[PDB]
Formats: structure tokens, C-alpha cells, sequence
RNA sequence: CAGGAUAACCGCUGAAAGCAUCUAAGCGGGAAACCUCUUCCAAGACCAGGCUUCUCACCCUCUAGGAGGGAUAAGGCCCCCC
RNA sequence: GAUUGUGCGCCGAUAAUGUAGCGGGGCUCAAGCACACCGCCGAAGCCGCGGCAGCCAACGUGUUGGCUGGGUAGGGGAGCGUCCUGCAUCCGGUGAAGCCGCCGAGUGAUCGAGUGGUGGAGGGUGUGGGAGUGAGAAUGCAGGCAUGAGUAGCGAUUAGGCAA
RNA sequence: CGGGGGAUAAGCUCCGUGCGUCGAGAGGGAAACAGCCCAGAUCGCCGGCUAAGGCCCCUAAGCGUGUGCUAAGUGGAAAAGG
RNA sequence: AUCAAACUCCGUGAUAGCUGGUUCUCCCCGAAAUGCAUUUAGGUGCAGCGUCGCAUGUUUCUUGCCGGAGGUAGAGCUACUG
RNA sequence: GGGAGGGGAGUGAAAGAGUACCUGAAACCGUGCGCUUACAAUCCGUCAGAGCCCUCGACGUGUCGUGGGGUGAUGGCGUGCC
């Protein structure tokens, strides 16, 4: 029969990824492909095969286009009348990783497996991280000629 | 030391000494069976030419007949009054390989 | 009305090569 | 499986499957999987001999 | 009005758990060379013997 | 009241296009509209927050891998007058 | 400078529960459009191995070979189970009939002279004849039992209390 | 597809078509969607090859290759006209 | 306790072009919603469309070639009526 | 123990025959035992699928096997019957 994961044959790690002028799309989706562990080759759909991720210096995200002022992010607390609306600018002058955040949440499937995914993710404004202690491993993106 | 072999259309991954399930071929319990083989794994050495691939040969022996498990077919369409009925069971065949 | 037009308006999908049933 | 093995090992799938092809290996999917999951050295055997069965160059128009 | 539908097996018991009694506390109290339970508020009826005890 | 960024509008410096133009680089003003600023709810916000003080110790059992049971401190609860 | 024909474009744009006219995240470092090229995933389609059935040919007292195998109303053919009976047989206080399990078995309606507990008085196989011979629904009927439910009420216009 | 009744309106109605499908049809494709595209279910197999459509992640496969256009989220709602 | 013709037994299982329900299995084949007529339109007779058998069995169908008559699409007007 | 009702000891083959008395099914209500669930959007099943528990063999403390059973954390699919 075909290889199944056993009760502790899993083995995760440590990896920081930097955004000093990067595209979002493209942090977002080696994000996502990284929390979901397609790049190991023990993947199973029903059990978790994640690895660890941080993410620094958020701040400086960079977005192509207008879309500092026409792209608006919503959400409706629930009583009537009670839609109001931001600006990425003013989200991002207030709480900068919150665009990051929503955008990995979005980029991951909506089940509970997914909802139990995205505690493996923390994300940081500043260029520093008391999570030192474990030695993370640095990593780039990189795309694969063919 | 392992090795691949060609059975009933399909291939099934087998060592030194192992037993798989195989579907039925003709052939009085007892005897020996020669196969066909796939591919080769030999320590670090990996065999893949068609050539040798052919020269290379499979012995096995076949130990018994065996049936799979019962299935239960059924056929059902909604506000039509169609309902058939079919059961079903297979017949397998175990080998134990000798050597490759 | 709004209704109308987004049916047969959908209907130009390459998929379906434009042709639907109900219009 | 087999495309996140052959991603970590630094070769695309559909090159991988062309390279088999041209080579005439006609080993199966289950079979390229399961190797890769046990035998990384094995695996990475039959890439290297895909790689080196591949044509010059994928762009040409033959 | 009325119900429309026969509710659950599980609903029913799980509604039908809460409904139960309450035990009440004990204390000792010594009458007549020997010791009783009797609760805490009869007390003083329980000293004074104008509370009958089987 | 006051502050921040805006719609309608009013602008400063300016080639494309020797001129001109509030604009394609930039810089400005401009409302009961929007965000803080008023009162209240709010850490079941699962990232389950923060600052402090109190006790931080007595046994038994299955078989020593942990768990269960009994006896305690801090505190809480029951009953009683309101 | 102008008229000419062409690919893209901008304005003209406005209804009621919450963006709501790319599926979402999002994408102009195209993941947008046009023209060429190379590849890949993608079904019950085909191919590969095996089981059964219908029609037909060959030779044969069943092997091979060629085609086919979805169905509502409907037509034809072939079957399982229950009862009473003629005939010939076998079982049974050393435990017959139902019921409740385990283990198995046939392509179906199912089967077990295979085994365990309860029971106490008739049953099975073979071949013929006869059926009041097979349920889920008709706001069906006889009997038993579910929720609302330990909820409403406890059937006035006077009213009880105390010692023994 | 070629026509009548209609305001050259209807998911309207009435005709003709060795015309397709559904009705009496599962799968895959377009998010859901009988009447659209491919494709006709004798049964089993942890085997290979493909049509329609797709290849950033949701979601399998190319953030494919070469030459050109886009400043409008046009891409992802429509006309006289400017 | 019911009256635009009371109640009970019978004729009596009064009668419906109308609504409802009809049960164990498998193998093979497999339909129509069209035309004519009807105190007729949600009824029904005949025809076409299915199955089983009998008889003559390729007479069925597609393509190539050959012999055939039409009065549409189009087009035209000192060729007729406008 | 007021009785109702019940426990010993005896009757009898049985009292799983005690006048409510043959054989005692389903709806229905239970007690004990094993597993699982309090961050979750399910016409309540299926295909995968860790852990735990019961069991049959060979090998030893638990580990495999042409092994069975109950539970199911988690992924894909999925619009009742006549
Ligand atoms: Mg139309
Ligand atoms: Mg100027
Ligand atoms: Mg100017
Ligand atoms: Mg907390
Ligand atoms: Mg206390
Ligand atoms: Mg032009
Ligand atoms: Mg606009
Ligand atoms: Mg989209
Ligand atoms: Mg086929
Ligand atoms: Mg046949
Ligand atoms: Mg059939
Ligand atoms: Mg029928
Ligand atoms: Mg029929
Ligand atoms: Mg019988
Ligand atoms: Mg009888
Ligand atoms: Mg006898
Ligand atoms: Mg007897
Ligand atoms: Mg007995
Ligand atoms: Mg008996
Ligand atoms: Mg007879
Ligand atoms: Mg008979
Ligand atoms: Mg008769
Ligand atoms: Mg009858
Ligand atoms: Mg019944
Ligand atoms: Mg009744
Ligand atoms: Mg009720
Ligand atoms: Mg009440
Ligand atoms: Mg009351
Ligand atoms: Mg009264
Ligand atoms: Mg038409
Ligand atoms: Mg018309
Ligand atoms: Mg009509
Ligand atoms: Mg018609
Ligand atoms: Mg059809
Ligand atoms: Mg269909
Ligand atoms: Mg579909
Ligand atoms: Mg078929
Ligand atoms: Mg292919
Ligand atoms: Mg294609
Ligand atoms: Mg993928
Ligand atoms: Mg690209
Ligand atoms: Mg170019
Ligand atoms: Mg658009
Ligand atoms: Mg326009
Ligand atoms: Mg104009
Ligand atoms: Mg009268
Ligand atoms: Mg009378
Ligand atoms: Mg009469
Ligand atoms: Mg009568
Ligand atoms: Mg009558
Ligand atoms: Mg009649
Ligand atoms: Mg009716
Ligand atoms: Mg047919
Ligand atoms: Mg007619
Ligand atoms: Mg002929
Ligand atoms: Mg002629
Ligand atoms: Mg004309
Ligand atoms: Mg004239
Ligand atoms: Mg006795
Ligand atoms: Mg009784
Ligand atoms: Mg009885
Ligand atoms: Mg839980
Ligand atoms: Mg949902
Ligand atoms: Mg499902
Ligand atoms: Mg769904």
C-alpha cells in the first residue's frame, strides 16, 4: 500500500522570510505553499505537514498600482446600517500587519484544518524578532527554469 | 536488492522473500512461474536499459487461490420505480517470489 | 430588468460557445 | 508527491515525465513515489538520467 | 400554535437532564445518649425535643 | 471646541508642444459628509492580555508508566437576619 | 495640417438587507489582450488483465472464434420463499417447531443435515396437484407505545384560625 | 435553422426540418444550474493513452518560451454622440 | 342539537367521461405526445410508432454515375398589373 | 414490614410454571461496562484515515500476519420516498 504518516514520524522547522521590497502576491503565495508543506514530499491532505514561518519588516511591503487608495478592505460587525470601510493606506499607517495576516488567512483553505494552520504563522512590523533562540533558517524565492 | 515486476497489466513493488496479492493466472499450485520485469534497484546501481531490463528474469512460486471480499451492487434512480440488484466476488491468486 | 440582463449577458462564457438553453 | 519531489530536486514535473518518456522507462506513477519516499538516492538517479535523455532545447519548433 | 416536528432522541434527554433535586446538608446533634443527623435549620427544634424523630 | 485626511471648487512652481495650462513629476487651501476627540459594553479577542499579594505541602492504591482514591493550606460554597 | 483604414483606449454610467457586474485571496515585476512554439493534468471514452450473460459461425455431444449486454409504460423467458395435499423415503424426550447470536455460503429473491442460550411435540428432503401464497404510502382499520410535559389546569363572584 | 400572430416584446403562441438533447440519461466541463460542449454506464483491478477545459494558492497540472499593445482594475455591464 | 323536502330497513356492493392505492427476484427487447374523426377538446375509434411467431427473405440504407418535372432564394423590368 | 410486596426453607422437572400463571418480537424505558465530544455551520452516508480497546495465529516482554472485530480525531465527495 502507499506510505502513511505514523503517530511521530513528523519533524517540523524554523524558517524567517524578509519583505524589504517584494510583492505581496508573490510573499503570500511561497507563504502559503510553505505553511502547507507542498515542497516536502511526505505530504497527506488529512494530517498537517506544515513548517514554521516568520515574516519581518512588514511595513515596507510595496503594492504596484493605485491601490493605495482604490482597493478598500471590508467588514461588518452585524446590527443594521453598520458597513464601514478603510483604506490600505490607513490600514497599513495604523496596524501594519494586518493586511499581511488577512491576505495569508485568505490564501488557505477555510476548513478547520486550515483554521488550525494559521496559529503556525506569526508576523512581525520590525526588523527584529525575540525568536532568536531557535536559530531560524533564512530563505529566498526562487522560480525553477524549464 | 528489490526489483519490479509486470503482472496482469499492472506492477507491484517486491523484495527477497516477500508475498503479494496477484490477480488469478493459470497455473497448477506448486509449480514455478517465470515474469517479465520493470526496473531494478541494486544497492546504488540502477538498472534501466529495455535491454537488460528483458535479459533480466523473475522466479516466484505460486502457493494458492484465494476469493476477495464480498461487494454488494445496487442501482437506484429517484421517482422512477427502478431497482436491480447484483452481487459480485473476485478471484486472487498468492505467490511467493523465489529469487530475481 | 437587472435580473434579465445578467443571464443572457452570461451567456457570452466561451464555455458554453453561447448557446444555452432559456436564452 | 512526485511533483514535490521533483520540485525539492530541482526539476519540473512535465520535464521529469518527458525525460522518462524519451528514455522509454515505463515505470509507474506509484512506483516513482514510492521510490522517492524510500530511496532519495535512487530518485534522484532517475532524474539525473531524465535530465540527460531530455533534447537541447524545449523551445524548438520540431 | 403547535410544534411542527418530532424533536431528537439526544435533544430530549440532553433537555430533560437539568430537571432534578437538590440533597440538603447534615449536621450531628446528640439527644438522649445517642447521635442523629438532622439538618442545620432544625437545630434549636432538635435541642429543645419539640421536633419528633422516627 | 479642537485636530487629521477628503468630494464639489479655488490655487503656486511647470514640459511634452520655444507659448499657454492648477499635472503627466511635486507642493497648497476647502463641509452637520469620513477618522480620532463625548458616554457606555468589552480579554469565550483561542495570539484566551498586563501589575501585584497569598499557600507553595500529607498519605494510600494499581504496578512503578502514569493514573486513580483518601486527608489538608489560601479561598469558595451551603444554612441564618436583611 | 487634413481628411483615409485600422488594434487598443477615456467620457456619456443612475434604486432600494451588507462591497456583491473577475468565485476569493489577489494580479499590471500580468496571473490582462494579439500572433507563433513547446510541454503537461484532466471521465464510467480507448487500451491492459480477469469473471458472467444474449445472438451467430465452425467444428462438437462444448471448446474456440465475430458482434452485442440502460432504461419509464410495455412484451417475452427463466426463478426464490410459505401452506395443504398423492406417492417413496429419513429425523425426533439422547430434544422436533419459533426466537436471539457466532461462523460462513450463492450472480437474486437468500441458504446452512455448521455450530451456541430458551423452549418442550411434531418435522425435512425428492417428484406431482391446488393456493385466501409475498406491503411503505389509499388524510386505511384493531391493539400497544412516543413528543407538548412533569407545562396548563385542579370547574367563581365568602375566608378561615386555634386547643384537644 | 426558414416563417406567420405580436410594438420586428416576452422564459409567448402556431408551423416545417431522415435536426440535436431532456423527457425515458450517470460521468467530466461552465460555482451552484434537466433542454449548451465532449462523451453512451455487463462487472472487478492502489495500471497506461486522450476529447471538451485548464496549468499563482484555494485546486492537478507552465509566477512556460519568442515577438507586439494596455494606464484604464478597461481586463471583470450597453447605444446616439464627443 | 342537522331541513329549499326528517329519521331507520330494504331495492343497495345505487351510479361516476373524476381523485386516490395495487406488494417477491433475475435475463432479453424496447416506445409515442403525431394525422384523421367524434353532444368532441383532461374522453374515445382508426392510422404511425414496440414486442413474439409465421412466410419471401437484401427487396432496407450510404456513395459514385445517368434520365427526369418543378418556380422558392436571387435578380428584372419599353416583358405583362400596380 | 400496615398491607401491598419481598427473602430464606420446602412442593414439584423445572417457580427462566407462583392464579397479573406455555412459548415472550418491535416500537418504549433501563443499570453496568468499552470508545469519543465544550472553537462548531452536518438530508447525518461513503472512500481514505492516527490513537485506543477486544480477539486468532507465528514469533516473546511487544512485533508481524494471504488476520479479524468496536470505536472513531482529520481530508475528498455528496439536493429523502411514492
Ligand atoms: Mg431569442
Ligand atoms: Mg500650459
Ligand atoms: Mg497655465
Ligand atoms: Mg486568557
Ligand atoms: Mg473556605
Ligand atoms: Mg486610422
Ligand atoms: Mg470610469
Ligand atoms: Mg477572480
Ligand atoms: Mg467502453
Ligand atoms: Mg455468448
Ligand atoms: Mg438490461
Ligand atoms: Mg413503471
Ligand atoms: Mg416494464
Ligand atoms: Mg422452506
Ligand atoms: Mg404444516
Ligand atoms: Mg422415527
Ligand atoms: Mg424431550
Ligand atoms: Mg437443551
Ligand atoms: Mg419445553
Ligand atoms: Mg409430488
Ligand atoms: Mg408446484
Ligand atoms: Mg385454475
Ligand atoms: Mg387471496
Ligand atoms: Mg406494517
Ligand atoms: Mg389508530
Ligand atoms: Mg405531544
Ligand atoms: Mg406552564
Ligand atoms: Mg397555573
Ligand atoms: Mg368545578
Ligand atoms: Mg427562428
Ligand atoms: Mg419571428
Ligand atoms: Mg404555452
Ligand atoms: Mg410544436
Ligand atoms: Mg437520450
Ligand atoms: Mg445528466
Ligand atoms: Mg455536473
Ligand atoms: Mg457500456
Ligand atoms: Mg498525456
Ligand atoms: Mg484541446
Ligand atoms: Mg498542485
Ligand atoms: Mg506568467
Ligand atoms: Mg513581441
Ligand atoms: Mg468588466
Ligand atoms: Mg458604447
Ligand atoms: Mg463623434
Ligand atoms: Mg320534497
Ligand atoms: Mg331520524
Ligand atoms: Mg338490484
Ligand atoms: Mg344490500
Ligand atoms: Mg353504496
Ligand atoms: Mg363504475
Ligand atoms: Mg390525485
Ligand atoms: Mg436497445
Ligand atoms: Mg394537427
Ligand atoms: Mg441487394
Ligand atoms: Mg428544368
Ligand atoms: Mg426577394
Ligand atoms: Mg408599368
Ligand atoms: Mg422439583
Ligand atoms: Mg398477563
Ligand atoms: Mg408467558
Ligand atoms: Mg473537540
Ligand atoms: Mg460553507
Ligand atoms: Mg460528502
Ligand atoms: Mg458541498
Amino acid at each position: 500500500p502507499t506510505y502513511t504518516p505514523k503517530a511521530g514520524d513528523t519533524t517540523r522547522s524554523w524558517y524567517v522570510i524578509d519583505a524589504s521590497d517584494v510583492v505581496l502576491g508573490r510573499l503570500a503565495s511561497a507563504a502559503a505553499t510553505l505553511l502547507r508543506g507542498k515542497h516536502k514530499p511526505t505530504f497527506t491532505p488529512n494530517v498537517d505537514g506544515g513548517d514554521f514561518v516568520i515574516v519581518i519588516n512588514a511595513d515596507k511591503i510595496a503594492v504596484s498600482g493605485d491601490k493605495l487608495t482604490k482597493k478598500f478592505a471590508y467588514r461588518h460587525s452585524g446590527y443594521p446600517g453598520g458597513l464601514r470601510k478603510r483604506t490600505i493606506g490607513e490600514l497599513l499607517e495604523k496596524h501594519p500587519t494586518r493586511v499581511v495576516e488577512n491576505a495569508i488567512i485568505g490564501m488557505l483553505p477555510h476548513n478547520k484544518l486550515g483554521r488550525q494552520i494559521q496559529k503556525k504563522l506569526k508576523v512581525y512590523a520590525g526588523p527584529d524578532h525575540p525568536h532568536a533562540a531557535q536559530q531560524p533558517i533564512p530563505f529566498e524565492i526562487k522560480q525553477v527554469a524549464q | 536488492t528489490y526489483a519490479i515486476v509486470k503482472t496482469g497489466g499492472k506492477q507491484y513493488k517486491v523484495a527477497a522473500g516477500d508475498v503479494v496479492k496477484v490477480e488469478k493466472l493459470d497455473s497448477e499450485p506448486g509449480a514455478s512461474v517465470s515474469l517479465p520485469v520493470a526496473l531494478v534497484v541494486d544497492g546504488a546501481n540502477v538498472t534501466s536499459k529495455a535491454d537488460d531490463l528483458a535479459k533480466v528474469a523473475v522466479t516466484a512460486e505460486v502457493l494458492e487461490h484465494t476469493k476477495g471480499p464480498k461487494i454488494r451492487i445496487h442501482k437506484f434512480k429517484n421517482k422512477t420505480g427502478y431497482h436491480k440488484r447484483q452481487g459480485h466476488r473476485q478471484q486472487l491468486t498468492v505467490l511467493k517470489v523465489t529469487g530475481i | 430588468a437587472k435580473r434579465g440582463r445578467k443571464k443572457r449577458d452570461r451567456k457570452h462564457s466561451k464555455a458554453n460557445h453561447g448557446k444555452r438553453p432559456n436564452a | 508527491r512526485i511533483n514535490a519531489a521533483a520540485r525539492a530536486n530541482d526539476i519540473t514535473y512535465n520535464r521529469l515525465i518527458q525525460g522518462l518518456k524519451a528514455a522509454g522507462v515505463e515505470v509507474d506513477r506509484k512506483n516513482l513515489a514510492e521510490l522517492a519516499v524510500s530511496d532519495p538516492a535512487a530518485f534522484t538517479a532517475l532524474v539525473d538520467v531524465a535530465r540527460a535523455a531530455l533534447p537541447e532545447d524545449v523551445n524548438a519548433p520540431s | 400554535a403547535v410544534p411542527k416536528r418530532r424533536m431528537s432522541r439526544a435533544n430530549t434527554r440532553s433537555r430533560r437532564a437539568q430537571w432534578k433535586a437538590e440533597a440538603p446538608g447534615l449536621v450531628t446533634v446528640s439527644v438522649a445518649g445517642q447521635q442523629r443527623k438532622v439538618p442545620r435549620r432544625l437545630l434549636k427544634a432538635a435541642r429543645l425535643g419539640l421536633v419528633d424523630l422516627d
